[PDB]
RNA sequence: CUAGAUCUAGCAGUGGCGCCCGAACAGGGACUUGA
């Protein structure tokens, strides 16, 4: 065994965010995993030594009805970027993206098979809660590399490499991909062929003893989705004003655009409720417009090295959008889907889409409150990896996306 | 005995070295806690060579017998490394109903743990003559943590070998007890008494066991029910903002158990005022706000202790104001606790958006207290809120929940419509203002050519926007379809707000209200659109330049 | 180390009520330059 030694950012501080609430019905089988987690020889009760704390809380998650737990080390990948950055670093691959369907795996649990330095383990503090104050938290310290983390499967990749060498030797079409705890794989093939070469690297992979016991994927049909705009005849003012607004403030989002035509008509002061019927020069622009905005974008790009924004908003009836973009006004894709459950489920396939995509995660901005989504969203949780987050207040341009 | 844990000092520091000036009447104080802390075998005597320096700063607390000991580490606990902090307190609410219930206190407990050798040369204690303290000081930072540590790591076995029993420990407080007889009960304390002795602790056989009702933190914890320390009011008719402090405390202290209790009209007379003297007089609302609060008062009530087995109910009652309330209560009439949310998350702000706070922050307390959500019985309808929710741009979710027909009632005064409707007009307002003069100037437009207009006075753009759209609403009709040029009067009708602080939206709300409909919409300015550009123009006079 | 008229005093850890400052986002307004 040779745990290689790892520290934070240089001159940094260890993560000491405290702990939201839990209940009682989570917290029981909390302490009662643990238990058996201690006894295998994975974590040990330790004192205030060392102020450093992390968030944790357990879920539920699909195919089985155990309560699995997991960390939440958002902080500690924030200040050690650099380390899985520059140190152990591996590529992204875009043409897995392409293939016709994928299945995303879990082995998270060949990890604990790797003891970790122990100069690091003072950083991997995580504390479980008390109801009613009961009494303080049981501490315990990961002795062994832990889940929900990027640094592991960094280091782990050496001896990953041959673990999966065999398989992909003799599968050279098949593609993979490791991002976290979470495994994926690039099939081209027959669905059914896709499960039986599921199933043969699933058992290539329990050759060495190293037991590793959504469902699928198709990212083929996902395309940008083209912004819509009404196509009708009769357009009163305001219907006139609606799209002029529309067009206005995509203005600043498409460089080519023009309401020139579109604003001759609108000289002319009148109710809300009268129809006017448009004459060719309006036409033409209406076609113009259609034309330009149908069309995607043009001068846009991805960063590796810069940040990551995906905003998120609400329409109604489960009506839900979303973009992605680094900087103001550039957009890299959008789409749709058809109420925490639902937001839950969303930003869920979004972070997929990231992943095999780009393979980072982004920075949401959830139009909710703090105290509810940090307290209702674990309940509705079925991955392993969670990304940033943060809350902003929508205003009333936004929702013109699209109805 | 116990496990010390090892302390270290933070990257590149030492101890600190401070030269104050004692009495004389207190030496032979200080000499006689000193002697008695040295000869019992806690404090040793090392001062030759350690070059650090730890003040004393005596002082007479309650109870006046003598000027007793501090100790000062004002300038350690910075150079101290930051340590872990967990105990940041229970509730009685959130206790399990117990027969056979006692308490065990301990004397000089903090003193009952030495200290890493490596760490005492930091202790200084002259005054001469020095006494290093080998045990835990007062006034040291990880005091109370290590504290804690240890008597969980102590008692650990024990409840290894007894977990049919509770064990609510605290600073130096061990609540404990079961549903036993008192014999076995009082074997088990015995035994208890006992594995404690085994590491060198204190107990007696006479102290506050069948003495309670207990006081702790100022609350009464009796067998089958509980309640605060008795509180009481004054009775006089001045009010100084030292007084009004004392008394908002005390009654949103005491607010937990008693229902009904108003402190928005009594907490709004500290807003400006900030002196430590200056009287104010009692509006006839917040008069009689105190004496409501006071009549409730008139009459006792005690809480009582939640079952495990059985759940837990919610309720609230509305009295306007967002002077909210809501009980916990597991059989009618059986109000386990209560508490009070009228917070203003911003002033714009409406009914159901307060509500759903407030069932948040009560699934949140209920959460941290017993581990659950309960279910909530709140006065609104199902149609009402999934119309609401619906229509919004978040996601406003709650649990399981019913509808309670208890007046007053939650409603939403007006509606918005997303579609003009024929027989209404439109009125192309717009309202701004000079960064010196302010002096705004606002109107209104018809297609019959109804205009009128009318100058502001020290308003911002907002606010003028704000008092245009006023005035284009005093002289309309019913419906009527409105355009703006910001988001701020989109943003702020939009959402439907019932009640705010600024009396300009209030009367905006207040006029609107009797509207039988109204119709909104929203365009930009810069581009000429319709009457927008023309009312700009017309309002130019002297507002821009 | 600080406060009060050289003399005297002034301590910290937790839960609340009430105020001030900094950081990030949103809306709004001006100075320089060019088309």
């Amino acid at each position: 065994i040779e745990t290689v030694p790892v520290k934070l950012k240089p001159g940094m501080d260890g993560p000491k965010v405290k702990q939201w609430p839990l209940t009682e019905e989570k917290i029981k089988a909390l302490v009662e995993i643990c238990t058996e987690m201690e006894k295998e020889g994975k974590i040990s009760k330790i004192g205030p030594e060392n102020p450093y704390n992390t968030p944790v809380f357990a879920i539920k998650k699909k195919d089985s009805t155990k309560w699995r737990k997991l960390v939440d080390f958002r902080e500690l990948n924030k200040r050690t970027q650099d380390f899985w950055e520059v140190q152990l670093g591996i590529p992204h691959p875009a043409g897995l993206k392409k293939k016709k369907s994928v299945t995303v795996l879990d082995v998270g649990d060949a990890y604990f098979s790797v003891p970790l330095d122990e100069d690091f383990r003072k950083y991997t503090a995580f504390t479980i809660p008390s109801i009613n104050n009961e009494t303080p938290g049981i501490r315990y310290q990961y002795n062994v590399l832990p889940q929900g983390w990027k640094g592991s499967p960094a280091i782990f990749q050496s001896s990953m490499t041959k673990i999966l060498e065999p398989f992909k030797k003799q599968n050279p079409d098949i593609v993979i991909y490791q991002y976290m705890d979470d495994l994926y794989v690039g099939s081209d093939l027959e669905i059914g062929q896709h499960r039986t070469k599921i199933e043969e690297l699933r058992q290539h992979l329990l050759r060495w003893g190293l037991t590793t016991p959504g469902y699928e994927l198709h990212p083929d049909k996902w395309t940008v989705q083209p912004i819509v705009l009404p196509e009708k005849d009769s357009w009163t003012v305001n219907d006139i004003q609606k799209l002029v607004g529309k067009l206005n403030w995509a203005s600043q989002i498409y460089p080519g655009i023009k309401v020139r035509q579109l604003s001759k008509l609108l000289r002319g002061t009148k109710a809300l409720t009268e129809v006017i019927p448009l004459t060719e020069e309006a036409e033409l622009e209406l076609a113009e417009n259609r034309e330009i905005l149908k069309e995607p974008v043009h001068g846009v790009y991805y960063d590796p090295s810069k940040d990551l924004i995906a905003e998120i908003q609400k329409q109604g009836q489960g009506q839900w959008t979303y973009q992605i973009y680094q900087e103001p006004f550039k957009n890299l894709k959008t789409g749709k889907y058809a109420d925490v459950k639902q937001l839950t489920e969303a930003v869920q396939k979004i972070t997929t889409e990231s992943i095999v995509i780009w393979g980072k995660t982004p920075k949401f901005k959830l139009p909710i409150q703090k105290e509810t989504w940090e307290t209702w969203w674990t309940e509705y949780w079925q991955a392993t990896w969670i990304p940033e987050w943060e809350f902003v207040n929508t205003p009333p341009l936004v929702k013109l996306w699209y109805q | 005995p116990i496990e010390t844990v090892p302390v270290k000092l933070k990257p590149g520091m030492d101890g600190p070295k401070v030269k104050w000036p004692l009495t004389e009447e207190k030496i032979k104080a200080l000499v006689e806690i000193c002697t008695e802390m040295e000869k019992e075998g806690k404090i040793s005597k090392i001062g030759p060579e350690n070059p650090y320096n730890t003040p004393v700063f005596a002082i007479k607390k309650k109870d006046s017998t003598k000027w007793r000991k501090l100790v000062d580490f004002r300038e350690l606990n910075k150079r101290t490394q930051d340590f872990w902090e967990v105990q940041l307190i229970p509730h009685p609410a959130g206790l399990k109903k117990k027969k056979s219930v006692t308490v065990l206190d301990v004397g000089d407990a903090y003193f009952s743990v030495p200290l890493d050798e490596d760490f005492r040369k930091y202790t200084a204690f002259t005054i001469g003559i020095r006494y290093q303290y080998n045990v835990l000081p007062q006034g040291w930072k990880g005091s109370p943590a290590i504290f804690q540590s240890s008597m969980t790591k102590i008692l650990e076995p024990f409840k290894k070998q007894n977990p049919d029993i509770v064990i609510y420990q605290y600073m130096d407080d061990l609540y404990v007890g079961s549903d036993l007889e008192i014999g076995q009960h009082r074997t088990k304390i015995e035994e208890l008494r006992q594995h404690l002795l085994r590491w060198g602790l204190t107990t007696p056989d006479k102290k506050h066991q069948k003495e309670p009702p207990f006081l702790w933190m100022g609350y009464e914890l009796h067998p089958d029910k509980w309640t605060v320390q008795p509180i009481v009011l004054p009775e006089k008719d001045s009010w100084t903002v030292n007084d009004i402090c004392k008394l908002v405390g005390k009654l949103n202290w005491a607010s937990q158990i008693y229902p009904g209790i108003k402190v928005r009209q009594l907490s709004k007379l500290l807003r400006g005022t900030k002196a430590l003297t200056e009287v104010i007089p009692l509006t006839e609302e917040a008069e009689l706000e105190l004496a409501e609060n006071r009549e409730i008062l008139k009459e006792p009530v005690h809480g009582v202790y939640y079952d495990p087995s059985k759940d837990l109910i919610a309720e609230i009652q509305k009295q306007g104001q967002g002077q909210w309330t809501y009980q916990i209560y597991q059989e009618p009439f059986k109000n386990l606790k209560t508490g009070k949310y009228a917070r203003m998350r911003g002033a714009h702000t409406n009914d159901v958006k307060q509500l759903t706070e407030a069932v948040q922050k009560i699934t949140t307390e209920s959460i941290v207290i017993w581990g659950k959500t309960p279910k909530f019985k709140l006065p609104i309808q199902k149609e009402t809120w999934e119309t609401w929710w619906t229509e919004y741009w978040q996601a406003t979710w709650i649990p399981e929940w019913e509808f309670v027909n208890t007046p007053p009632l939650v409603k939403l005064w007006y509606q918005l419509e997303k579609e003009p409707i024929v027989g209404a007009e439109t009125f192309y307002v717009d309202g701004a203002a000079n960064r010196e003069t302010k002096l705004g100037k606002a109107g209104y437009v018809t297609n019959k050519g109804r205009q009128k207009v009318v100058p502001l006075t020290n308003t911002t753009n907002q606010k003028t926007q704000l008092q245009a759209i006023y005035l284009a609403l005093q002289d309309s009709g019913l419906e009527v379809n409105i355009v703006t040029d910001s988001q701020y009067a989109l943003g702020i009708i939009q959402a439907q707000p019932d009640k705010s602080e600024s009396e300009l939206v209030n009367q905006i709300i207040e006029q609107l209200i009797k509207k039988e409909k109204v119709y909104l919409a929203w365009v930009p300015a810069h581009k000429g659109i319709g009457g927008n550009e023309q009312v700009d123009k017309l309002v130019s006079a002297g507002i821009r330049k």
